[PDB]
């Protein structure tokens, strides 16, 4: 107990379902720093193939290790019967990221249960879930909507990333493997943009309390990002982040809290910090809680990345 | 056996979890009380309950290479039989 | 018992009779993945020649190892007296494929008994049986019809593949060895099309529960497949699968469940998945349970295979 | 012999099966109870019954290279004679 | 043979082309997939399909004195048989 | 490959220049960051950016007979994938 | 235990400090009296009080490699229970 007050922030990322497990395996391969990774799945074979290091097989007495199918209720019952393993894995963390692909059985039904356990443990719970493409039918979309509505009741923030928004930036005649790799990259980008403010901060930094200020009991959230280089990198990156397709569904002036991550190298300037902050606060609302910090990437030169998370959209 | 449940099986579902199985009871059990912890360890055991209609229980957060002792209590309104205990070395 | 919940799906294929044993030996040679193969025959010499790995000699006390002849009753009595060996071989499986050639003595009479044992063991039982050619006479056809009627009472799904439908695609002046090799290939194709959704799934996958949803207590089933390449591969393959000669005996709009397997390489696209699904759901009925998954063949490039199984025809 | 049946023969029909043969009885037997399992093994034996008009029984699912013990009980309404047991090493 | 097609013949129609011939199939083939490239070469192979009613295929743009490997796939709705491969040195 | 871009080609357009080519990306790239310099040289590398709609880049002022290392970064708002590096000896 | 507090934990927050933790009391405590000093040392111990709503206390100015003894008194208007003492070697 005394050591829990004198340690670094513990951040856990749990992927629920096949899509969530694939996304978390991608995050493991791409080496997010200062984060522990878990995969939770009903299908034992898929779990045995996932290279995430620590795996939990839920619903072993309901699905026999053969998957929950396309039924969210079976996934919910599978997660309901193994709340002890979920509690044991989640315990000891300050922030938890729940990555899942809404629409299936395991992820859609089991993400709310993991979220409920994490919140009842007093953990800052951020759900980073996607919606299926329109190419996947209407049943998957209805399941995803129901699962998102259920999940919003047990999370602090819920970042929704519609896959249909990714179609605008995907190459023509692209295989679904590459499209879902892009979706994995977007989920990893959201997790990294929120977590690297804590794990690898810059000189102008924010602490876990600042993050919890805008990520706690907020509800629905959206995420957008932008990059730029040259002399006008700050303004271009900020405007590109505000005008992200993953943010166009909402109005930034209605959000109850904005979290901004500026990733750069050793050449960020004070006026660039000021202009990014001014752009965000100009396109936000007057009474919104705005938290702006910087992260450090040693391999960025003359370039600047800006990530914006808008919370409390409702 | 004189202890309910009479049979106890443990299987490593994942390299950091355990699956626990017991036989069905002759008399209805309201819930099962499972207490797991390091064998001969000073730390207090972890405890949880599953409903009596279940027959399996999964425990997570287990450090590999460490011995564990698992005890299952069958709590029914119709008996007060002894528990059954097993030792598993991860 | 605890390990039975944390293992891969166990799929067993049992060939009953001489034709079934030949088909299963063909499947063994062609290397279906993640499947265990058995051959059950009254003739001990034929069993000794079958290279399937695990063989069971039924009726050893009624036929003395010399075969049951052309009498289905003798085959039924031969299987009835060795239900213990059948139970011991079948036990421990999630799905069982019973491959046989209807018309003879051993297969026609013994496939229903193996099916009854498998169902009483609580196993998903799929019977993939053929009917004899019209070149084989009327007695074989009557025996086949009686055996199929008997077998339909103890199976979850019964896929009937009439050999007369194969005559439309067989080369002119073809020996019966090549015709029955084609029949073996068709039986292996049915087994593989149903089992590779589980054994080697794609990125868009279905689990054993999804398969059991459309393959359980359904009754009669039919199977069709198609291939195509180029830009229009998805629509062409789907239309060719719907218009298969092995499916023309029924109407796809009367089936109570449709199972679709899309086999492709690493270049399947989302719109192709959508258009195959749309074609199948357009030519099916509104309230039919449609399950669509993908399988992976690494050696397929720019080409696409679609397998359709229609269940609950009645 | 004092045990019914008096004679017991076992033959490997296939590399994973066994054929079991016994002599005909002097008195009508209603059914035969066959119990097979690994010799000196902690696992419970497998049991099944064949009708008394039969004289052979086939057991499958046998792991090669493992000893097996087979016991046959002749259950008749007219005696309670002892069973006969044989050992076969696959 | 176990592979469809079973026979494969290659003839140099012109000093910079090859004519490829295979036997007729016992079962209807929808199309043939031919993949040609330098034998043991890092460059990706070239691929094209001919309809299944055909029995010959001509490939052009071949550098003389360079080994080539040709593989033919017979794609039918009724089997998934292996392809056949041949080596030709121009 | 895990690095965007996945393919990188370099051609000497003139005896004192190099043409650099990479494959099209699956996800929109805003700009490409190219860093070229002498391989294993103490001098700082030269850097420039081309827009993401481009697929080629020309670098000049290259001394013949000197090794060069070229690295391309694909900067997109939707990923942070690794760069790809190539070595060319002029 | 008979002493309030019943549990006492010490952790080295920094190489020259210690973090002290005790369990919550069953009865309201007005303040905690902590007395720390070198174990078996002639020098007088250092003393300070924290309010009873707290559960942790940090002590600084600790020489590494020197044993320390820490005693916590729970002063309440409703009991006069004994203190609890711990030994920590820096
Ligand atoms: N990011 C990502 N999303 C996926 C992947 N595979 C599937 N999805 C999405 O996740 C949703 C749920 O599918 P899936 O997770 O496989 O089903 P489940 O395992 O039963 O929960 C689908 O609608 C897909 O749109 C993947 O590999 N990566
Ligand atoms: N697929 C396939 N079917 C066969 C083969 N041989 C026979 N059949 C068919 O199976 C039916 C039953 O014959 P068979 O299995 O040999 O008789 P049984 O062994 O006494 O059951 C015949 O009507 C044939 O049409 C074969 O090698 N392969």
């Amino acid at each position: 107990e005394p050591m829990e007050l004198t340690n670094d922030a513990v951040i856990k990322v749990i992927g629920v379902g096949g899509g969530g497990g694939n996304a978390v395996e991608h995050m493991v391969r791409e080496r997010i720093e200062g984060v522990e990774f878990f995969a939770v799945n009903t299908d034992a074979q898929a779990l045995r193939k996932t290279a995430v290091g620590q795996t939990i097989q839920i619903g072993s007495g309901i699905t026999k290790g053969l998957g929950a199918g396309a039924n969210p209720e079976v996934g919910r019952n599978a997660a309901d019967e193994d709340r002890e393993a979920l509690r044991a894995a989640l315990d000891g963390a300050d922030m938890v990221f729940i990555a899942a692909g809404m629409g299936g059985g395991t992820g859609t039904g089991a993400a709310p249960v993991v979220a409920e356990v994490a919140k009842d443990l007093g953990i800052l719970t951020v759900a980073v879930v996607t919606k299926p493409f329109n190419f996947e039918g209407k049943k998957r979309m209805a399941f995803a909507e129901q699962g998102i509505t259920e999940l919003s009741k047990h999370v602090d923030s819920l970042i929704t990333i519609p896959n249909d928004k990714l179609l605008k930036v995907l190459g023509r005649g692209i295989s679904l493997l590459d499209a879902f790799g892009a979706a994995n990259d977007v989920l990893k980008g959201a997790v990294q943009g929120i977590a690297e403010l804590i794990t690898r901060p810059g000189l102008m930094n924010v602490d876990f309390a600042d993050v919890r200020t805008v990520m706690s009991e907020m509800g629905y959230a959206m995420m957008g990002s932008g990059v730029a280089s040259g002399e006008d990198r700050a303004e271009e990156a900020a405007e590109m982040a505000i005008s992200s397709p993953l943010l166009e569904d909402i109005d930034l002036s209605g959000a109850r809290g904005v979290l901004v991550n500026i990733t750069a190298g050793f050449d960020l300037r004070l006026d660039e910090f000021e202009t990014v902050g001014n752009t965000i606060r100009a396109f936000a609302s007057d009474n919104a809680t705005v938290v702006i910090g910087t992260s450090l990437d040693p391999d960025m030169n003359d370039e600047l990345r800006v990530t914006v998370v808008a919370t409390g959209i409702g | 056996v004189s202890s309910v449940p009479t049979k106890l099986e443990v299987v490593a579902a994942t390299p950091t979890s355990l699956l626990i199985s017991w036989d069905a009871p002759a008399v209805t059990v309201s819930y099962y009380r499972i207490t797991y912890g390091e064998t001969g360890g000073n730390s207090p055991v972890q405890e949880f309950t599953v409903p009596g209609s279940k027959s399996t229980a999964t425990i997570s957060g287990l450090s590999p290479g460490v011995d564990y002792t698992i005890t299952v209590y069958a709590r029914s309104a119709y008996h007060r039989r002894s528990p059954i205990s097993i030792n598993y070395r991860t």
